């Protein structure tokens, strides 16, 4: 039940990031749809991919397209058209991934139909239970480092590819320097 | 009055010169 | 007008092998100029007054 | 889990007083953020990546501990690109 | 954490050693590893000079090409040498030395 | 340096390479003490020595790349299909590189962080063409894909590189999350991301049934995925905006290089792990809308670019008819075309480079180039001929033995679409020629020499493309040996 | 006010994922006679290729 | 059942703290300043919070009309929801948390991460651009001190192998990570008074100057649910940094004469010394300019922390001294 | 059941990203945020399926793509940024001079 | 060392956290393997 509330309040958060005429409201329910995404993560039980996507998607990029989306100032009539007319397509196509998710359902993953009291607990791997958190570091950094490694190289691609683009130093502006005399030993000096 | 004054200059010179021999070198030796 | 590109002629004419050479330096350097990584560095690169040419003899 | 419930229902009790506050009184451009942001997103990234090594050492060897000291080279040479370029600057 | 050095393709040449330490390799460098790192430190720092004569820093790019054919030469010399010392080419002096 | 690592000596030092030519171009770039100069022919010239250093120590460690076989197993697996690839882009990347040098100084873009992306995509491609598994696919696929954003968008106050940058941007991301889902998908109904497990899983059982719908719909993505990264015609329609928009080194990169790289991938995640009959036959769709979309969208053109553009997206069509045979003489096939496409290209793109001094823009500028420049004429004449197919250059080797694995494949549809398509787009090579050698217009764009870089280069592509029917056997007995060696 | 719009399509996500679940059960219900049309099928192909051979 | 009582009996003296830590504060500062704070409300102005908080309540209020309407009332709401769910799992002896999320660090951090929003939103719903900028401003600073913050507690992290705070406060049983950390925890204490908007680097509450702030059109209420989210990530931050750099609820030297104090009581002493640290450093040093504390944010505290992760890690893993 | 659920929810997503794509015909930047949409299904596919699966390779593979994406995010809205800069808006009729 | 004097005079925080991080990767660089050996 929770589940369900979970994910229809994430579908319509999701709508609405389709359908907003103003992009910092699309920010917003962008924001909403990742924190249920994040709760989904808690049912699932994966708490430290729940709190990373809260720290990068939310805190990171989500930050990111706020700041841009209101520095834009974007104003309606430039972004905006006529939804009625694409929705003949919008729904055939939806439709048609509909019905292939309906085909891959109907074969390999068959839902269970009612289970507590046959649940066998094996007790030998919980003596020591081990968190997603630990697991992964494990993982990840005793035997997948180069998988680790590449997306460091992706990083600074990225930085280097912002700076390439957005950087503009200003020309002639005068810069404030500390490292003055007056600053460092400053002699008194006299009018005599 | 008959030395070339420009350190980096002699030492691209002897960098090229080491380069020659090492090919030439390389070359016997292969 | 004439007097005038005499003069700049006979200044351009009457410069030493090393006159010749920093000029031609400085021409190559700032013949062709990028707007975009300027304004990156944060420098302007202004035409040096040796190759700015009178104003005596400009349209 | 089983410990996030408690603070579902601290969320809900925060909601409720928040608004209670507030019907109280009803009874009676610049590249500079984006270069901030882009740095950001980096960092927030490197910070993810530090939690499970740091929780995970004592398993890891030096064999991870070099593998995220090589992670940190190669991500510090951007943070030196930064620093040069300007993007640090104001 | 576990380290297998096997290779996919066996060598072709008797095996002194499968894996051996980085100390032997390169006391291992014979002449022609040394001409093969001189030769590309040289063609290297000979790069750098030509190219940074116009931007002006022809020490500064001297040096750059310097360091880059060092890592290149040491990585071709320690290739060579491990190579023939794991028998993947002609190691005949080593293996003579050896025996 | 541990005894492993010899398997990873050449991304290594490139990746070395890289860091020590940011450090020196942004150190010595932002300095006031000189007078902040334009390090970008110094670190081009750099990055052209360490492609060269990387080439050879590749080359010379031939058998050494197999090292920690088990070990590298879960990131990649390099044999001798791999090393003969990355030889090839290694080749690539140093021509591209040697060929822009006078695009740098006349244009002044003189921004070395081209360079540092040049070695970059470089070591993402040699990553990728080593790759073994869904991951490392992703991850290198990714980093030339950021790589290349940057490329195309790297003019910042150009109109034309801001729309090109900002539309591959936009489908590039759209064609990640294709293939992320596809991804997904296979690993949800698979259990396996590595090669070797999917093929166990995979083969005795076809794709087209009840069962492993699921696998069906991931490989398809993945498929997709791939086909936006090669510009077949359901995804081609990036390939000309931004070919034409971002810089002619950018372009020129983005068609000769990630082609090889991606052809390699698709064959050692499809041929080898998902070989099935529905992905030849999707292949095949793709290939006959890249040919005659290709060869009707190249008739319309009057722009150089975009008509290269609608070249290379014939080629790939082709290339795709020698993967949708998908047997050991198509494999070859598909490689030696490859081969003879990117020494075809890198010809093109020099000739164009060279013509970029007096800045070229439509088919008409080069007219009269009989008279002004005789011998560019002529070869400029000899690479369209090539990419017609004409028997004696290296174009028709290639086109031949395609039909061959073809007419022996028993797609007779296929070779006949092929042929049709090979005579209704040889019109705007031949129309080409004519502007060059037929027509005598009011007025001539003289264009001015070479330099001596893209001179070399070009020689040696032109000689290589007049001379190749003289003495084939290398290159084929090399792709026979690498269609044979993909397998065991 | 959006406050009002924004929980009523709510309900109504909810009421679509109810039926998501009511046909999520009509599946897993009528699979086994979808079973028996596919084994008939395959023997009926089944039986082709032997009179073919 | 229990768990809103225990929720509410979290909220309610949290907030009595606030008003009680401004009131604090003011008669810090007028001690610091040879003047006496507020005496005339009450004895010793004890009543102060609550007269203070009964005339926001009585004040009528005022509606900007800004055409965003709900994001300008939520806004307050949303850091105020911020404040009070990271003060959810703060402990306070062994056995006082609600929730003992095994992930409790990375947890403060995403509250701290999503804590930049209401004052995003809250300058960007105002009419003024001027507000957009300083809640903009605010925002970035606020970003790379949680950076800087971020890495320290990656140094807490490497120091103790766990991820929650009670079983970091058992690992702090025997030297308190203060003595080994000084540099540390002085740096922590930094990016916590940048990240609140405290001490030097207080750009919002510089309204006399040109810089403004993201509060001038918020009405009574709207500017005390900031100043009460404000203050409460405050406290929560004191809470922080005593948690991880000053043992929590442990005595000093295991004595048994202070093995008799129940343990709330010290950890409640030192998240007062660390608010009369923070009132400290706010009435004794100037303020920093915009560009200035952005670039000692970014060029002073983060290499700082990277080396300090780097030193920590480096120690540890050569010795045996690994947990 | 849970799987089920948590599968429909991931290819709902995906196919609303591909809806707000489709509608979004003059917005660009909602067009991106249904790619990054896209991504999140991606994300949340991955780690319900290693999940279900009792294998690690999903987490991985799901932190790499958070990774990617966010880098793509921050170049994509870097050139976001420098064409509405370039042509001082953001409509699609002024992105529409090659053809 | 006159350059290093004065780098390290107008830049100490930099200096500073190029030593700390220096210590840092020269404990398991060395003194790990002296260590190991002395066990
Ligand atoms: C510097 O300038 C400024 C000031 O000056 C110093 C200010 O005061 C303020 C405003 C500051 C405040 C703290 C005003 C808010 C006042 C309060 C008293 C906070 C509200 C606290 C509550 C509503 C909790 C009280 C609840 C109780 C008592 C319920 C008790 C329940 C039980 C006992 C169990 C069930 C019965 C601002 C903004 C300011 O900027
Ligand atoms: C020998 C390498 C070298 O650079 O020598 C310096 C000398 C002089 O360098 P230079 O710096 O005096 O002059 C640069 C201009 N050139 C090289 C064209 C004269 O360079 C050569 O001799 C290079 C050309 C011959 C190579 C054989
Ligand atoms: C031994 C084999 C290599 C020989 C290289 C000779 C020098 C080539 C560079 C050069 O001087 O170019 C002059 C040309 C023209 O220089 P220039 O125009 O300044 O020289 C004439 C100067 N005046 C007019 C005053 C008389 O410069 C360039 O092309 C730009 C720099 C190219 C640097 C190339 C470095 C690598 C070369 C290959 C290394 C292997
Ligand atoms: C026991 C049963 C009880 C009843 C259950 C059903 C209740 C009704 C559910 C349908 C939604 C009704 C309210 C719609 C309000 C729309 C307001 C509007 O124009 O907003 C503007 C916004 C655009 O934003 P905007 O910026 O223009 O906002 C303006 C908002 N107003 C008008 C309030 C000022 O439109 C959208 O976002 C598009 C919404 C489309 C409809 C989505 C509905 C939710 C999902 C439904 C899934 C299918 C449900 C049925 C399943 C059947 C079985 C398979
Ligand atoms: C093996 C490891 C051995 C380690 C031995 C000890 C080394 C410690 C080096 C790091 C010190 C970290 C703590 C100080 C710090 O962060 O200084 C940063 C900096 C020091 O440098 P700075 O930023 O002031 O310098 C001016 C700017 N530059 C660098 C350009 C010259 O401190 C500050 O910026 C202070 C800001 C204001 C603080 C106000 C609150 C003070 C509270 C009381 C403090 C007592």
């Amino acid at each position: 039940m929770i589940l369900s509330v979970l994910f229809s309040l994430a579908l319509v958060s999701g709508l609405m990031v389709v359908r907003a005429k103003n992009p910092v409201h699309s920010v917003l329910f962008f924001i909403l749809v990742f924190c249920d995404t994040s709760g989904l993560l808690l049912l699932l039980g994966l708490d430290f991919f729940a709190m990373i996507f809260l720290v990068v998607y939310i805190g990171a990029i989500a930050v990111l397209f706020l700041f841009v989306v209101m520095m834009f100032h974007i104003q309606i009539a430039e972004i905006h058209e006529e939804v009625l007319r694409y929705l003949p397509v919008s729904g055939i196509i939806g439709l048609i991934l509909w019905w292939e998710m309906f085909f891959i359902l109907d074969n390999e993953t068959i839902p269970l139909l009612p289970t507590t009291s046959l649940i066998y607990t094996v007790y030998a791997g919980k003596v020591r239970s081990w968190t997603n958190l630990e697991t992964l570091g494990n993982l990840l950094y005793t035997y997948y480092f180069v998988w680790f490694l590449v997306p460091s190289l992706i990083l600074l691609v990225a930085m280097i590819g912002a700076i390439v683009l957005t950087m503009h130093r200003t020309t002639k502006v005068k810069r404030q320097d500390v490292f003055r005399r007056n600053a460092i030993d400053f002699r008194r000096t006299i009018m005599r | 009055e008959r030395v070339s004054t420009d350190k980096h200059r002699n030492y691209a010179v002897v960098a090229g010169t080491i380069t020659i021999l090492g090919a030439l070198g390389w070359y016997l030796k292969g | 007008n004439y007097t005038n590109l005499a003069q700049v002629h006979a200044a351009e004419n009457s410069k030493s092998y090393d006159e010749i050479e920093f000029e031609k330096v400085l021409r190559k350097k700032y013949a062709r100029k990028d707007e975009e990584y300027d304004s990156m560095l944060g420098v302007v690169r202004e035409i040096p007054p040796e190759l700015i040419l009178p104003d005596n003899v400009l349209p | 889990m089983l410990e996030f419930a408690p603070i579902c229902i601290y969320l809900v009790i925060s909601l409720l007083v928040s608004l209670i506050l507030l019907g109280l009184p009803f009874l009676f451009f610049d590249i500079r953020f984006y270069l901030v942001s882009i740095l950001f997103i980096i960092f927030d990234l490197e910070v993810t990546f530090f939690f499970p090594w740091a929780v995970s050492l004592n398993k890891i060897d030096l064999f991870g501990f070099w593998s995220m000291m090589a992670f940190l080279l190669i991500l510090t040479i951007g943070f030196l690109y930064e620093w040069k370029r300007g993007a640090l600057d104001w | 954490m576990n380290t297998d050095i096997t290779a996919s393709t066996k060598p072709e040449y008797p095996v002194v050693d499968r894996n051996p330490p980085f100390t032997k390799v390169v006391g291992n460098f014979s002449t022609l590893d040394y001409l093969r790192f001189v030769t590309i430190t040289g063609v290297s720092v000979t790069v750098g000079y030509l190219s940074g004569i116009k931007p002006g820093i022809r020490g500064p790019s001297m040096v750059t090409g310097g360091l880059i054919g060092v890592m290149g030469g040491f990585m071709y010399a320690y290739q060579n040498s491990a190579g023939r010392l794991m028998g993947f080419f002609p190691n005949d002096d080593e293996v003579a030395r050896h025996n | 340096m541990f005894n492993l690592f010899l398997a990873v000596y050449p991304e290594i030092f490139i990746i070395n390479a890289t860091f020590i030519l940011l450090i020196h171009g942004v150190v010595f770039s932002t300095s006031k003490k000189y007078d902040y100069p334009p390090l970008v022919s110094n670190v081009g010239w750099l990055g052209l020595l360490s492609v060269l250093i990387t080439l050879l120590l590749l080359a010379a460690g031939a058998p050494l790349l197999t090292i920690a076989h088990l070990f590298r197993n879960n990131f990649f697996r390099r044999d001798n299909f791999t090393y003969f690839c990355q030889i090839l882009l290694l080749l690539s990347t140093a021509g591209t590189i040697s060929m822009c040098f006078d695009f740098f100084e006349q244009e002044r873009f003189d921004a070395f962080e081209f360079i540092v992306l040049i070695l970059l995509s470089t070591c993402s491609m040699l990553f990728m063409i080593s790759a073994y598994d869904l991951i490392a696919m992703y991850l290198a696929i990714e980093l030339q894909s950021l790589c290349f954003y940057v490329m195309a968008a790297s003019k910042r106050k150009s109109e034309f590189s801001t729309e090109a940058g900002l539309k591959y941007l936009i489908l590039g991301a759209f064609s990640s999350g294709i293939l992320l889902f596809g991804c997904s998908m296979i690993y949800g109904s698979t259990g396996a991301t590595h090669f070797d497990q999917l093929a166990k899983i995979l083969t005795g059982y076809e794709l087209a049934g009840a069962r492993s719908s699921g696998i069906f719909m991931g490989i398809l993505f993945i498929a997709v995925g791939s086909l936006f990264k090669i510009t077949a015609v359901p995804f081609h329609m990036w390939a000309p905006d931004i070919y034409e928009g971002s810089p002619t080194p950018v372009t020129a990169f983005l068609s000769i290089a990630p082609k090889i790289s991606i052809f390699a991938n698709i064959l050692r995640v499809f041929i080898y792990g998902s070989y099935g009959a529905t992905l030849q036959q999707i292949f095949c769709f793709c290939s006959i809308a890249s040919m005659i979309l290709g060869a009707l969208a190249a008739m319309a053109q009057t722009k150089v670019k975009r008509l290269l553009a609608y070249s290379s997206i014939g080629h790939v069509g082709y290339i795709c008819i020698g993967f949708s045979c998908g047997t050991i003489e198509g494999i070859q096939s598909l490689l030696i075309g490859i081969f003879i496409y990117a020494l075809m290209t890198i010809d093109a793109f020099a000739i164009v480079l060279a013509l970029r001094q007096t800045r070229v823009k439509y088919i008409a500028d080069l007219g009269a180039l009989a008279k002004t420049n005789p011998i560019l004429a002529i070869t400029f004449s000899i690479t369209m001929f090539s990419y017609v197919g004409i028997p004696p250059l290296a174009g028709f080797c290639s086109k031949f033995y395609l039909f061959f694995a073809a007419l022996g494949c028993g797609a007779y549809f296929l070779a006949s679409v092929g042929v049709v398509t090979s005579v209704i787009g040889c019109f705007y090579y031949i129309r080409l020629v004519k502007r060059m050698f037929f027509d005598t217009p009011r007025t001539w764009i003289l264009y001015e020499p070479m330099d001596r870089d893209k001179s070399l280069l070009l020689a040696m592509t032109s000689s290589f493309i007049t001379l190749f029917f003289l003495y084939p056997s290398p290159l084929f007995s090399v792709t026979h040996q690498m269609a044979l060696s993909l397998y065991l | 006010v959006r406050v009002a719009s924004y929980f009523a399509m709510t309900l109504g996500a909810f009421v679509f994922w109810q039926s998501m679940d009511k046909v999520h059960v009509w599946i897993a219900l009528h699979q086994d006679e979808k079973q028996e049309r596919l084994e008939k099928e395959a023997e009926i192909r089944r039986v082709r290729e032997e009179l073919l051979k | 059942i229990a768990v809103p009582a225990e929720i509410l009996g979290i909220i309610l003296p949290l907030l009595l703290g606030v008003a009680f830590l401004v009131l604090a504060e003011r008669k810090v500062m007028a001690f610091v300043q040879r003047r006496k704070g507020p005496d005339v409300v009450g004895s010793f102005g004890l009543l102060q919070p609550l007269a203070d908080g009964l005339k926001l309540i009585l004040k009528e209020p005022i509606s900007p009309s800004s055409a965003n309407f709900f994001l300008f009332r939520m806004a307050p709401v949303a850091t105020f929801m911020l404040s009070l769910v990271a003060w959810a799992v703060v402990p306070f002896d062994y056995g006082m948390v609600l929730s003992d999320s095994n992930i409790g660090l990375l947890y403060l951090f995403a509250i701290s991460s999503l804590g930049v929003y209401g004052i995003i939103t809250a300058g960007w719903s105002s009419n003024s651009k001027y507000a957009f900028l300083g809640a903009l401003r605010s925002a970035a600073q606020m970003v790379s001190y949680e950076v800087s913050i971020g890495l320290i507690l990656i140094t807490v992290l490497i120091c103790v192998g766990s991820c929650n705070l009670s079983e970091i406060v058992m690992a702090q049983k025997q030297i308190w990570f203060g003595i080994p950390l000084f540099p540390v925890l002085v740096m922590f204490f930094i990016s916590c008074l940048a990240e609140t908007n405290r001490a030097p680097f207080d750009l919002p509450e510089a309204e006399a100057e040109s810089v403004a702030g993201y509060n001038v059109e918020y009405s009574s209420m709207g500017f005390a649910l900031f100043f009460l989210g404000e203050y409460a990530n405050m406290i929560l931050m004191s809470g922080l940094c005593t948690s991880l750099s000053l043992g929590g609820w442990l005595p000093i030297l295991d004595l048994p004469i202070f093995k008799r104090i129940p343990g709330s009581i010290w950890f409640s002493i030192k998240v007062i010394l660390f608010l009369f640290l923070y009132i400290w450093v706010r009435a004794a040093f100037p303020r920093y300019r915009y560009d200035q504390l952005m670039g000692l944010g970014w060029k002073v505290f983060l290499p700082l922390s990277l080396a300090w992760v780097v030193a920590v890690s480096g120690v540890s893993v050569t010795f045996p001294w690994l947990p | 059941m849970d799987l089920i659920k948590y599968f429909t929810f991931s290819m709902i997503i995906f196919i609303l990203g591909i809806w707000g794509i489709l509608l979004n015909r003059r917005n660009i930047l909602i067009m991106l945020m249904s790619i990054e949409l896209m991504l999140l299904a991606v994300n949340s596919n991955f780690l319900v399926f290693s999940v279900s699966l009792d294998d690690m390779m999903g987490q991985l593979f799901a932190l790499l793509v958070l990774t990617v994406a966010a880098a793509e995010s921050a170049i994509g809205l870097a050139i976001f940024v420098i064409t509405f800069r370039v042509r001082g808006t953001i409509a699609v009729e002024f992105i529409n001079s090659i053809q | 060392m006159e350059k290093l004097k004065m780098f390290v005079v107008q830049e100490p925080v930099v200096a500073a956290s190029c030593l700390i991080a220096g210590f840092g990767l020269f404990l398991p660089a060395v003194v790990r393997p002296i260590l190991d050996s002395y066990q």
